[PDB]
C-alpha cells in the first residue's frame, strides 16, 4: 500500500509542458505536492483535501497548475518548462482521520518524479558500462575479491546500479557512489562517470559456475521525443557488464 | 445584558451515508455567530461579533470548526457500528464559557434528545442517561490527544479571553434599553379573558401584572416570554374574570427602559 | 426520546387592518430537529417566509422563529401550519387577534 | 519555525542523539520526525505532542518546558545515514513545513582495517583498469585529484551482511599512462603501512 508518482524520471525540452502523476493510497482525503531541490528539504506546492485545492500558496509561477478531480489521482503540470524546473517532485497522501491510539497521522510519501529540463537533447547520453575482476592479490592477502563497476559518460544523472549474482539480485557486499563525479568539472554541463563495488569470499570469486553482472538502468528519451542524430537515439534502456568467476 | 458566550453543534444522521451538521455563536439568547455549512465559514451577524480578536485569530477559529465538522460526522459514522447505533440519530453539543460568582468554562453532549457527557476539570464525566455508551466513549476518546488538548485551550485560554473583548466591543447593543409596547385585547372565554400585550422590550426582564387601582390581582396567568424578531421580546398576561368584574382593572408594566414612568393602560 | 413541538401564533404590533406587521410562529419544543413549518395566508403557503437559526434549550429540545411581513385584514386569515414526526397530521396553529 | 544543526557525525552503535529547536511546541502542536535516503522520499519515524514516546525504531524526548525535541537512535546503523526531518504540527492543520534537516552521517567501525591500493582488470578489454583503495578505517578521508584526466571517487563502505564485515572503499582510472597503482591516491593521507603489492 503505497503512492504511486509517474514518470520516476523525465527528460524535458526547454518551452516544452511536462505532466506528472500521483496514484495515493485509497481513502487518503490529504494529498500534497512538494518540490525537492538538491542539497535542500521538500518545499510545499499545494495541498488537498480530496477534489478542493484548499492552499495552493507554495507554487511557483502561473505556469504551475495541480488538479484531482474525482479526489483520488492528482496530475502537477507544468507549462513552459525552464531549467530552474529541474526538481525532485514529490506527492504525499495522509488519512485525515482523527490521531487517538495507533493512528500515526503520518504523511505516506510516494518514490518521487525527477524532472531535468534541457535546452537541447543532444546532450542525452545513454551510460557506457564496464566490470574490473578483483584483483589476486587482494583474494591472497584478504581471502575476498572485490568486482568494481564503472557507469561512464551518461547525461543526464538518471541511472540506477544493481548488482546480480546467478540472476538474482545482491545488496549484500554492495556500495554504489551517492553522487556522481563530473568527466569534465571545468565544462559546464559535462557527462557523469558513477562507480559502483561487491564485494564477495574468494572461494564465491574463485567458483567458474558463479555469473556476476553489473545492471544500469538509464532513464533519457521516450519514442514522443524528436531525435534527429545520425548517432542511436538515447532513450531509456539497460546497459550491463558481466563477468565469471575465475579458478585459481 | 449578556454573560456567557457559547457555541452549539446539532449533528443530523440520516442513513450510513448522509449528515448534516448546524452550528452557531451565542451570547445567551442572542446570536452573534452563525455558520454556513457549504463553504465552512463563519456569518459575523454583528459588527462587533469578532470581538477584539484580530482578522488572524477569528481566521484560525473558523479554521478549527471547519476541521471539526468535516471530520466529526466520518468518526460517529465509522464508530456507528462499534456503538451498536442504528439511523436515524441526533447528536447535540455546548460549549463555551461563563462569566459567574470569574469565568466558568463548560462542554455538553447529548444522543437523541438525552444527556451523555460533561467537562469538570478538564475530564470526560459521562452523562447516566448516556448509560454505556457514555462509558465507552469517554474511555474512548481520553485517546485522541489532539483533540483532548485543543478542546482545552479553546475552553480554558481562548474562550475567556473572547468573551471579555465581545462583551465590551459590543455594549451599545448589550446593554442599551429598549422601550416595550403595550396594548389590551379580549379572549375567547357572561365570562371574559383580559388579554395584555407588552412587546418589544430589551433586555429580558420585566414586570407585567393586572390590577385593580393599586391592588394586585393574584390571578394574573402569565405566558412565555416569545423571542421577538431582532433582540426584543414579548408577552401576554391574561386575566379570566366575571362580564362586571372587567370595570376598573388595569395592565401595569414595569421595565428598566421605562425610568419610574410604568405603562398604565385601563380596560 | 421524542418531544412534539408548541406552536404559539403572535403578531410583533396590534392588528389593524390595511398597516404593514409582522406574524410570527414560535416552535418550541420539538425533538428531533426535522420540522416542516408553514405560515400560510388563507391555507395558501407565504413564499417570503424566514426563520432564525436552529437553537435548543437546557433539556435539548429544540425551537424555532418562523415570521414574514403582511398586511392584515378582515376579509384575510392567517395561520401556523407545522408538520413533525411526533405529529399524525400537519398541526394548524390560527392566529386570533 | 524548527531550528537543527545542518550535519552531525555519529559512531556506529553509538546512540544519535538529534535536536530540534521550536520556539512555541503548543499542547496540540505536535512533533513529527521523518527519515529520507538518497533517491527516496521521507519517511515517518515517530510523533508526539506531550508524552515522550518510545517505538521500535526511536525515541522521542519533548522537554517539559516544549521549546526542544530530540530524537534519540538507541543503536546506530549504517542504514541509519539519512536527512533527518523535525516538523512541528498543529493539530488540526494537514499542510506539513520541512526545513533544510539534519544530515546524520553514521560513520562504520573498521575493527580490523589492512590499508590496501588493488589493481583490478578489465573483463572485456587490454590494460583498461581501475585503482581500488579499500579496507583503510574511516578516519582516513579520500581526496580528490588534481589532474583534469583522472577520476577519483570518495569514499563508500559496504557490508557483508552474513560475515559480519563492514570495509570502507574508494575507486580511481584514467586512460593516461603516467597514471600509475603506487600514485593513484597520492592526493590523499592514506595510512603510512598502506599494502602495494606488484
Ligand atoms: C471563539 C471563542 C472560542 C470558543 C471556544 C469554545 C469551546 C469549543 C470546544 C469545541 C471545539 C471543537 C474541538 C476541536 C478539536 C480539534 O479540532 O482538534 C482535532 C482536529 O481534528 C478533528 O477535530 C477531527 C474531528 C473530531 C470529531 C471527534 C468527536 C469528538 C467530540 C468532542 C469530544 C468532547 C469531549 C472532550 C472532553 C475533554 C485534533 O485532530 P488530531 O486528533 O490531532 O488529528 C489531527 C488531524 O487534524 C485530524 O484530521
Ligand atoms: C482582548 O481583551 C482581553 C480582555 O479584555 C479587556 O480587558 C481590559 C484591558 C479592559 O480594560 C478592556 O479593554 C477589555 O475588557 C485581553 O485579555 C486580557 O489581557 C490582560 C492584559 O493586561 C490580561 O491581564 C488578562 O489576563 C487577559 N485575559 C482576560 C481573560 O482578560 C486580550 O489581550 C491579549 O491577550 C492577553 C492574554 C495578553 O497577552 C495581552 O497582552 C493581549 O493584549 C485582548 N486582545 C485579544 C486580541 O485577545
Ligand atoms: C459526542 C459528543 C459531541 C460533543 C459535542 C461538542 C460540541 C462543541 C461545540 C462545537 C460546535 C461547532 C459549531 C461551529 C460554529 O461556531 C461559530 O460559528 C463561531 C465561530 C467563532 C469565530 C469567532
Ligand atoms: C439518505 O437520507 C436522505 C434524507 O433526506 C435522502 O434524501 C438520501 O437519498 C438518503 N441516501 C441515499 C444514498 O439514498
Ligand atoms: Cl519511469
Ligand atoms: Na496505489
Ligand atoms: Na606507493
Amino acid at each position: 500500500a503505497g503512492v504511486s508518482q509517474s514518470p520516476r524520471y523525465k527528460v524535458a525540452k526547454r518551452g516544452q509542458d511536462v505532466a506528472l502523476r500521483c496514484d495515493p493510497i485509497s481513502g487518503h482525503v490529504s494529498l500534497f505536492w512538494y518540490q525537492q531541490a538538491l542539497g535542500q528539504g521538500p518545499e510545499f506546492l499545494t495541498y488537498f483535501q480530496n477534489e478542493a485545492q484548499l492552499d495552493k500558496s507554495g507554487l511557483p509561477s502561473d505556469r504551475f497548475f495541480a488538479e484531482r478531480p474525482e479526489g483520488s489521482v492528482s496530475t502537477l503540470k507544468i507549462q513552459r518548462t525552464q531549467q530552474e524546473d529541474s526538481a525532485v517532485y514529490l506527492c504525499a497522501s495522509s488519512l485525515a482521520r482523527a490521531q487517538g491510539a495507533s493512528n500515526t497521522g503520518e504523511l505516506f510519501f510516494g518514490e518521487g518524479s525527477r524532472l531535468t529540463v534541457l535546452e537541447d537533447l543532444k546532450n542525452v547520453f545513454p551510460p557506457e558500462v564496464a566490470v574490473f575482476e578483483p584483483s589476486e592479490a587482494e583474494i591472497s592477502h584478504t581471502q575476498k575479491a572485490t568486482l568494481v563497476c564503472l557507469a561512464t559518460g551518461f547525461y543526464p544523472d538518471h541511472v540506477e546500479l544493481s548488482w546480480w549474482v546467478n540472476g538474482k539480485e545482491v545488496h549484500s557486499g554492495v556500495c554504489t557512489d551517492p553522487q556522481p563525479l563530473k568527466e569534465q568539472p571545468a565544462l559546464n554541463d559535462s557527462r557523469y562517470a558513477l562507480s559502483s563495488r561487491l564485494r564477495v569470499s574468494a572461494t564465491f570469486w574463485q567458483n567458474p559456475r558463479n555469473h556476476f553482472r553489473c545492471q544500469v538502468q538509464f532513464y533519457g528519451l521516450s519514442e514522443n521525443d524528436e531525435w534527429t542524430q545520425d548517432r542511436a537515439k538515447p532513450v531509456t534502456q539497460i546497459v550491463s557488464a558481466e563477468a565469471w568467476g575465475r579458478a585459481d | 445584558g449578556p454573560t456567557s458566550f457559547h457555541v452549539i453543534q446539532t449533528s443530523s444522521f440520516t442513513n450510513s451515508t448522509w449528515a448534516q451538521t448546524q452550528g452557531s455563536g451565542w451570547l445567551d439568547d442572542l446570536q452573534i455567530h452563525g455558520w454556513d455549512s457549504d463553504s465552512g465559514t463563519a456569518i459575523f451577524l454583528k459588527p462587533w461579533s469578532k470581538g477584539n480578536f484580530s482578522d488572524k485569530e477569528v481566521a484560525e477559529l473558523e479554521e478549527i470548526f471547519r476541521v471539526y465538522i468535516f471530520g466529526f460526522a466520518r468518526e460517529v459514522q465509522d464508530f456507528a457500528g462499534d456503538f451498536q447505533m442504528k439511523y436515524p440519530f441526533e447528536i447535540q453539543g455546548i460549549a463555551g464559557c461563563e462569566l459567574h460568582s470569574a469565568i466558568v468554562s463548560f462542554l455538553r453532549g447529548a444522543l437523541g434528545g438525552l444527556d451523555f457527557l460533561s467537562v469538570k476539570n478538564a475530564s470526560c464525566v459521562p452523562s447516566p442517561e448516556g448509560g454505556s455508551r457514555a462509558q465507552k466513549f469517554c474511555a474512548l476518546i481520553i485517546q485522541y490527544q489532539g483533540i483532548m488538548e485543543t478542546v482545552r485551550i479553546l475552553l480554558y485560554e481562548t474562550c475567556p479571553r473572547y468573551l471579555l473583548g465581545v462583551l465590551n466591543a459590543g455594549k451599545a447593543d448589550l446593554q442599551r434599553q429598549v422601550k416595550p409596547e403595550a396594548w389590551l385585547s379580549s379572549g375567547p372565554s357572561g365570562r371574559l379573558q383580559l388579554v395584555c400585550h407588552v412587546s418589544g422590550f430589551y433586555p429580558k426582564p420585566v414586570w407585567v401584572m393586572w390590577m385593580r387601582g393599586e391592588q394586585e390581582q393574584q390571578g394574573t396567568q402569565l405566558g412565555d416570554i416569545l423571542p421577538n424578531a431582532n433582540w426584543t421580546w414579548y408577552l401576554r398576561a391574561t386575566l379570566d374574570v366575571a362580564d362586571g368584574e372587567a370595570a376598573g382593572l388595569s395592565c401595569r408594566v414595569k421595565h428598566s427602559s421605562l425610568e419610574g414612568q410604568d405603562i398604565i393602560l385601563y380596560w | 426520546i421524542q418531544r412534539t413541538p408548541k406552536i404559539q401564533v403572535y403578531s410583533r404590533h396590534p392588528a389593524e387592518n390595511g398597516k404593514s406587521n409582522f406574524l410570527n410562529c414560535y416552535v418550541s419544543g420539538f425533538h428531533p430537529s426535522d420540522i416542516e413549518v408553514d405560515l400560510l395566508k388563507n391555507g395558501e403557503r407565504i413564499e417570503k417566509v424566514e426563520h432564525s437559526d436552529l437553537s435548543f434549550s437546557k433539556d435539548w429540545s429544540f425551537y424555532l422563529l418562523y415570521y414574514t411581513e403582511f398586511t392584515p385584514t378582515e376579509k384575510d386569515e392567517y395561520a401556523c401550519r407545522v408538520n413533525h414526526v411526533t405529529l399524525s397530521q400537519p398541526k394548524i396553529v390560527k392566529w386570533d387577534r | 519555525k524548527t531550528t537543527q544543526p545542518p550535519s552531525m557525525d555519529c559512531a556506529e552503535g553509538r546512540a544519535a542523539n538529534l535536536p530540534c529547536n521550536h520556539s512555541t511546541i503548543s499542547g496540540n502542536e505536535y512533533v513529527y520526525w521523518y527519515r529520507q535516503i538518497h533517491s527516496q522520499g521521507p519517511q515517518y519515524i515517530i510523533h508526539g505532542l506531550k508524552n515522550n514516546e518510545t517505538n521500535e525504531m526511536a525515541s522521542l524526548i519533548i522537554t517539559e518546558d516544549r521549546k526542544s525535541s530530540t530524537l534519540i537512535l538507541p543503536h546506530a546503523t549504517l542504514r541509519d545515514t539519512a536527512v533527518y526531518y523535525c516538523i512541528v504540527r498543529v493539530a488540526y492543520r494537514q499542510k506539513v513545513t520541512f526545513g533544510t534537516g539534519t544530515k546524520l552521517q553514521v560513520i562504520p567501525n573498521i575493527q580490523n582495517p589492512d590499508p590496501a591500493v588493488y589493481q583490478l582488470r578489465d573483463s572485456k578489454s587490454s590494460d583498461k583498469s581501475v585503482c581500488l583503495f579499500t579496507d583503510f578505517d574511516s578516519q582516513t578521508n579520500v581526496s580528490q585529484s588534481k589532474d583534469s584526466d583522472v577520476y577519483i571517487t570518495d569514499k563508500c563502505v559496504l557490508d557483508m551482511r552474513s560475515m559480519d564485515f563492514k570495509s570502507n572503499s574508494a575507486v580511481a582510472w584514467s586512460n593516461k599512462s603516467d597514471f600509475a597503482c603506487a600514485n593513484a591516491f597520492n592526493n590523499s593521507i592514506i595510512p603510512e603501512d598502506t599494502f602495494f603489492p606488484s
